[PDB]
């Protein structure tokens, strides 16, 4: 420790003698101030420095907290069933070329209709609809016509209905009971796989309908299911004409058109008693399934044709056109997509980066520039030696008596260097420059 | 009272609010030249006359609303018409505001598309700011035939003439105070250069007597700056005019002197209330020619300050109508995202808030000009030459330092910005770019206005400062909406920060007119030793990144003659003196007895406070981790499949079953009949002897145990 | 929900650390004094120092460099010879 101790008083007596000969060789007069040129390039770089040093963090987070884009969904499918039972009626149709008569992007003239008829979907007095406008029309009118989707699906079943005689009597025995069973409405938006994230993002989202306990609906249900002709199954509120398909979540709910569509059209829906979960699915629409035999039993086919709640001719719908190749109106869903992800979401932001931004600049300030920049108080009476010419004369001294294979004499001239370190008034009389 | 009427007809929409308009401009344009008695030609009786047209003009709107209300109620049928004629009329229904206030009346349920038509908001037919006017303009009548009234006249009348005088008078009592200031200012100088010689006197004695050890001489600063030694420490160091009333009269004299900035405050109060093109003018003018005007602005400033604001009034009243389309419900629904739309960017909308602003404009505006009426006071190179002459050259100046006072407002602006962060980007709620390089311009603009203040250069603060309004008023107005797509008037913070910098462009404008103040000026902070300088100074001090950017900013920006690390170093040196003399200060106004203990309730109150912040601190962590590092929860598995099936080939027989209401014969949670069933068999599974048994119905029922019924 | 973010021992590591860092560097530093800073930090009347610099500030001010840099070499050598500082730190008399 000793060792040490020498090694950084010698560091700092040459650091000394070499600041004094390098003042010397550029020396500065007396009187006359510092010029202001140089002044000038020694005050913008240090200030410019220090200033991209203060706001470079948030620079580089600025350059690193970018907003991310998704393409459109590729594929997107429906699958229409009762609870815990094949898929009673499923759907499937993609196609992103813009080209597709299934999955074709929003025209602009079809969005200019909507959204004028949103726009005039307000009464004159009642300013509740005056803010339900305002809502509904602030949610359509961030969204552009690249980021909304017209999808179709076909009315007439994908695969013939894969149920077993033994599972459709099960079906059948159990909608004969009191044991009430859900009717599923299973939608499914798949994304494009993006590389950068690498997921194949599925969005995806189950709407449950009760089945009414009445035994008149369940007998014709049942009879319907059995294959009888001429019943059709009623599906209420079940479907939404308007989806938001969001970067991460669930097909989000447009609820501002949804209460627009509840409480705005002129067949306005009694909506006074109800469930809370069930009255955000009011303005669902209602499939209605009838299922084809034709020839035997073995082809069941289920076909959908969804009726809109309120006024089916209400010009805030979007007009259904009817198929190509049967004559029957396509299912439509129209998709508001997201397109922006967080890359890092600030790592999951609670404050911290703020905070760990605070903190290393406190760190850095007061451990680099309080001290390598601002000598201490205590420090300038070892600094700001006048002539370090006999110190170094010691310590050179005592490293030559060292290197000469000498130890008597290095003992004491380290304590005459000590000494000298520790009694102020000698190292005043010992740095007195030359006379 | 002309404010009550100048608001109610603001206020209203219809023929009726431009009349109000025409009357109360007619009005407050002669000011109080019409309440005298001049020239006996029957003027009070003219005013009377006039006032008693406005009595009878506001019964005749308030008799044609009520008479109104029942044209449009029921006599509403007549306006569903066809196009053309039955156009005409829906446009004259909505520019007389022909509408339903009476909300206890049925709707009109076959005449709802006409209504669509022609939209008449509610709350116009109504008459309330009518009413509050009337009030006020009755009462004024009654004013108008006291006793008080007639020495307000004598008060007026053959006074108001003696305002010759009077800025006589004013312009003395200035030029003695410029005198004043001007003795106190050649004082501080004698004063200053007796310090500085006896200082280099001092010096010069003591090298002197010291001149026996005074063995090198210097050459250059660094022997000079190290020359320090004994022979320089070798000597001795040697109701009435009483307190209730100061309050109410300090105001009144400061708001009566002050008329001007409170005007010029009110424009950029309305400015900024009512940010578009129709309204940047006022501001832009103000700012720019009559409030850095070196003598008072002109007659000319506020002739049209007047007449452009009374056309703004008139052109925005016009625009609250609704035969133009924007000022319509489906016109505003369809195009209130944009801030830069046309409505929005000249400044004009539907304003549902009742806005007030401009009418105290105008009347701050008439008050200062009728306070300049009383004083008297309101009456080459080309007028701009001139403008720049007397402004870099004033013949009548006072001398104040309020560097600490602009320095006070864009700390606040920055700090106001920088918190309100959050409004100037934007689901999307992230850091822009637009707000780091924000942040650049406003320390860069902090570290220019330190540079001109220590330099002391006028022109250069005076082509700053206008550059600085110039920038603000553009950015604020066109390229923040458009980059954040939120209008200025839902952008609050952005309105708040505008304000502040107008407080400092009006503070800095002020500081031009009088000049840089060239007196010594010091640290702005360690002028006093006290409590709030040492808490304020130690505060400075721990911020990192604050001391050296000052110290550095003076350094290059003053004149001095020892280098950048030097001046740190004697920066360092004068904070830590400042602070053991504050120190000391302190201690001496509260000083502690000699052999008499610290109370124990002093103890007790400065004990508790540090043990338990620091225990809290220890403990913190641990805190935040166990409050964070919670135990989730996941509902009960909703769907089950099972599929059998041989090796690589369809499912051979496959299930799925599910639906977890409690209800369901297939996906059952257990009963606890069961549970309890099955847990009995499980212990009862041992046998006498082999306690592997033993273990394993140990084993088997801890496991089962672990997990309830549900 | 967060398995103390795949824990290593890191948790407890970093918080050792930081309360490490944290002591050493606020309150030992601003919280007790070193024996060095006594020297300057405990001088019974500092008028005189005060004074000193203003003086300087005064001269930098008044557009005068001549007597600035011998007034902050007296102010140096006042700093560097802790006898001189004791003579010129006496309170009053």
């Amino acid at each position: 420790f000793d060792f040490f101790n020498m090694e950084n008083f010698y560091a700092h007596i040459f650091n000394i003698k070499c600041a004094r000969q390098f003042e010397a060789a550029y020396p500065a007069p007396r009187g006359i101030p510092k010029g202001k040129l140089v002044k000038y390039m020694m005050g913008f770089p240090i200030i410019i420095g220090v200033v991209i040093f203060i706001f470079s963090p948030l620079l580089l987070w600025s350059l690193l907290n970018q907003i991310g884009t998704i393409s459109m969904p590729e594929k997107v499918t429906l699958r229409i069933s009762i609870e815990g039972y094949p898929p009673l009626y499923e759907m499937e149709a993609q196609g992103s070329n813009h080209d597709n008569a299934e999955l074709g992007m929003i025209k602009p003239d079809q969005l200019a209709s909507l959204n004028q008829a949103l726009t005039d979907s307000y009464t004159t007095r009642d300013t509740n609809s005056i803010l339900r406008s305002r809502m509904s029309v602030s949610y359509l009118k961030g969204y552009t016509y690249e980021d909304i989707l017209i999808v179709r699906f076909r009315p007439e079943s994908e695969i013939y209905w894969p149920i077993s005689q033994d599972s459709r009597n099960a079906m059948i025995d159990k909608l004969s009971r009191n044991t009430s069973v859900n009717f599923e409405v299973s939608l499914e938006f798949t994304r494009p796989y993006d590389p950068n994230e690498n997921a194949a993002l599925k969005h995806s989202k189950s709407w449950l309908v009760p089945i009414s306990l009445d035994m008149t609906i369940r007998a014709k249900i049942q009879s319907a299911l059995r294959g009888d002709p001429g019943h059709p199954i009623l599906i209420p509120q079940s479907i939404p004409a308007f989806i938001q398909v969001p970067n991460q979540g669930e097909l989000t709910l447009p609820t501002s058109i949804g209460n627009t569509i509840i409480n705005d059209g002129n067949p306005r829906i009694n909506t006074t008693g109800m469930e809370k979960s069930d009255e955000a699915r009011a303005w669902f629409d209602s499939l209605t399934l009838n299922l084809e035999q034709g020839k035997s039993q073995n082809e069941k086919m289920w076909i959908a044709t969804s009726e809109h709640p309120g006024d089916q001719n209400a010009k805030l719908w979007i007009k259904t056109a009817n198929t190509t190749y049967s004559g029957r109106p396509y299912l439509q869903v129209v998709g508001f997509i997201d397109r922006a992800f967080p890359s890092f979401l600030a790592k999951v932001f609670k404050g911290g980066v703020i905070a760990v931004y605070l903190s290393v600049i406190l760190v850095v300030g007061r451990g680099l520039v309080r001290g390598i920049f601002t000598t201490s108080p205590s420090t300038v009476m070892f600094t700001e030696l006048p002539n370090a010419d006999h110190l170094l004369k010691i310590c050179l001294d005592i490293y030559l008596v060292r290197e000469a294979k000498d130890f008597m004499l290095e003992q004491d001239l380290f304590a005459k260097l000590i000494f000298l370190f520790r009694s102020p008034a000698t190292l005043i009389e010992w740095t007195r420059m030359s006379k | 009272t002309l404010m009550s009427t100048l608001a109610a007809g603001i206020a209203g929409t219809s023929l009726f609010a431009l009349g109000y308009i025409i009357f109360t401009l007619t009005m407050l344009w002669s000011g109080n030249n019409l309440y005298v008695m001049n020239s006996t030609l029957r003027s009070f009786e003219h005013t009377l006359k006039r006032w008693n047209a406005l009595l009878g003009y506001t019964l005749f709107t308030i008799t044609m609303k009520v008479c109104l209300q029942i044209f449009g109620c029921v006599f509403l049928s007549w306006f569903d018409q066809s196009g053309g004629w039955g156009k005409t009329l829906c446009i004259v229904r909505q520019l007389f505001s022909i509408t339903c206030v009476n909300n206890e009346c049925h709707v009109l349920k076959e005449l709802e598309d006409f209504s669509k038509a022609c939209a008449v908001e509610t709350k116009e037919g109504n008459i309330g700011f009518d009413v509050i006017a009337l009030s006020f303009l009755v009462f004024q009548i009654r004013i108008f035939h006291s006793w008080y009234f007639q020495h307000c006249m004598v008060e007026y009348r053959s006074e108001v003439i003696l305002a010759n005088r009077g800025a006589v008078l004013k312009n003395q009592l200035i030029e003695k105070e410029m005198k004043e200031q001007n003795e106190q200012q050649k004082a501080k100088f004698n004063d200053i250069r007796r310090r500085t010689e006896a200082i280099r006197e001092r010096y010069q004695k003591q090298i002197e007597r010291g001149a026996a050890e005074r063995d090198f001489e210097p050459v250059t600063y660094g022997h000079a700056k190290r020359a320090g030694d004994y022979y320089m420490f070798k000597y001795d160091p040697e109701q009435q005019k009483s307190s209730a009333t100061r309050l109410l009269n300090a105001v009144v004299n400061c708001i009566g002197a002050h008329t001007d900035i409170l005007c010029y405050f009110f424009a950029i109060m309305t400015q900024v209330m009512t940010g578009g093109l129709i309204t940047l003018p006022l501001p832009l003018m103000s700012l720019f020619w009559g409030n850095l005007s070196n003598p008072r602005p002109s007659k000319f400033f506020w002739v049209t300050m007047i007449t452009y604001t009374e056309c703004v009034i008139v052109i925005k009243f016009v625009c609250q109508f609704a035969f133009m389309p924007y000022n319509s419900i489906t016109w505003r629904t369809e195009h209130q995202m944009d801030p830069m739309s046309l409505d929005k960017l000249f400044g004009v909308s539907q304003r549902d808030s009742f806005a007030l602003w401009d009418i105290v404009l105008l009347f701050s505006l008439f008050f200062h000009r009728y306070m300049l009426r009383k004083l008297g006071l309101w009456k080459q190179s080309g007028p701009i030459g001139r403008f720049i002459h007397q402004l870099f050259h004033p013949k009548f100046r006072y001398i104040r330092d309020l560097y600490p006072i602009m320095f006070g407002i864009d700390v606040i602006c920055f700090l106001i910005m920088t918190f309100g962060y959050s409004a100037f980007g934007e689901k999307a709620s992230r850091i822009p770019v637009t707000l780091v390089v924000m942040l650049v311009g406003m320390t860069l603009a902090i570290i220019i206005d330190r540079a001109l203040y220590l330099r002391k250069s006028v022109v250069g603060k005076l082509i700053y400062q206008v550059l600085m309004i110039a920038f603000l008023h553009i950015w604020v107005f066109l390229v923040l909406p458009n980059m954040t797509r939120r209008s200025a008037i839902s952008n609050h913070v952005a309105q708040a920060l505008y304000v502040i910098k107008s407080c400092y462009f009006l503070v800095s404008a002020w500081q031009i007119r009088n000049g840089y103040p060239e007196l010594c000026i010091g640290n702005l902070l360690t002028h006093s030793y006290g409590m709030t300088n040492m808490i304020a100074f130690k505060v400075f001090m721990n911020i990192p990144f604050l001391f050296e950017l000052r110290t550095a900013i003076d350094w290059t920006w003053t004149d001095t003659s020892m280098p950048l690390f030097d001046f740190f170093n004697m920066e360092n040196f004068y904070a830590h003196i400042f602070n053991i003399k504050c120190a000391r200060q302190f201690e001496a106004a509260y000083p502690a007895p000699r052999g008499i203990p610290k109370g124990k309730l002093v103890k007790y109150m400065m004990g508790f406070p540090i043990i338990i912040g620091v225990v809290i601190f220890i403990f913190s962590p641990l805190l935040l981790w166990s409050l964070l590092n919670q135990i989730g929860t996941i509902s009960m598995p909703e769907k089950v499949t099972l599929r059998i099936s041989i090796e690589g080939y369809p499912p051979l027989y496959e299930m799925e079953a599910q639906g977890s209401n409690h209800d369901n014969a297939e996906l059952g949670m257990i009963k606890p009949d069961q549970l309890a069933s099955l847990n009995q068999a499980l212990t009862d599974s041992y046998t006498t002897r082999d306690t592997n048994s033993i273990l394993r119905s140990r084993m088997s029922v801890s496991y089962l145990k672990g997990y309830t019924y549900e």
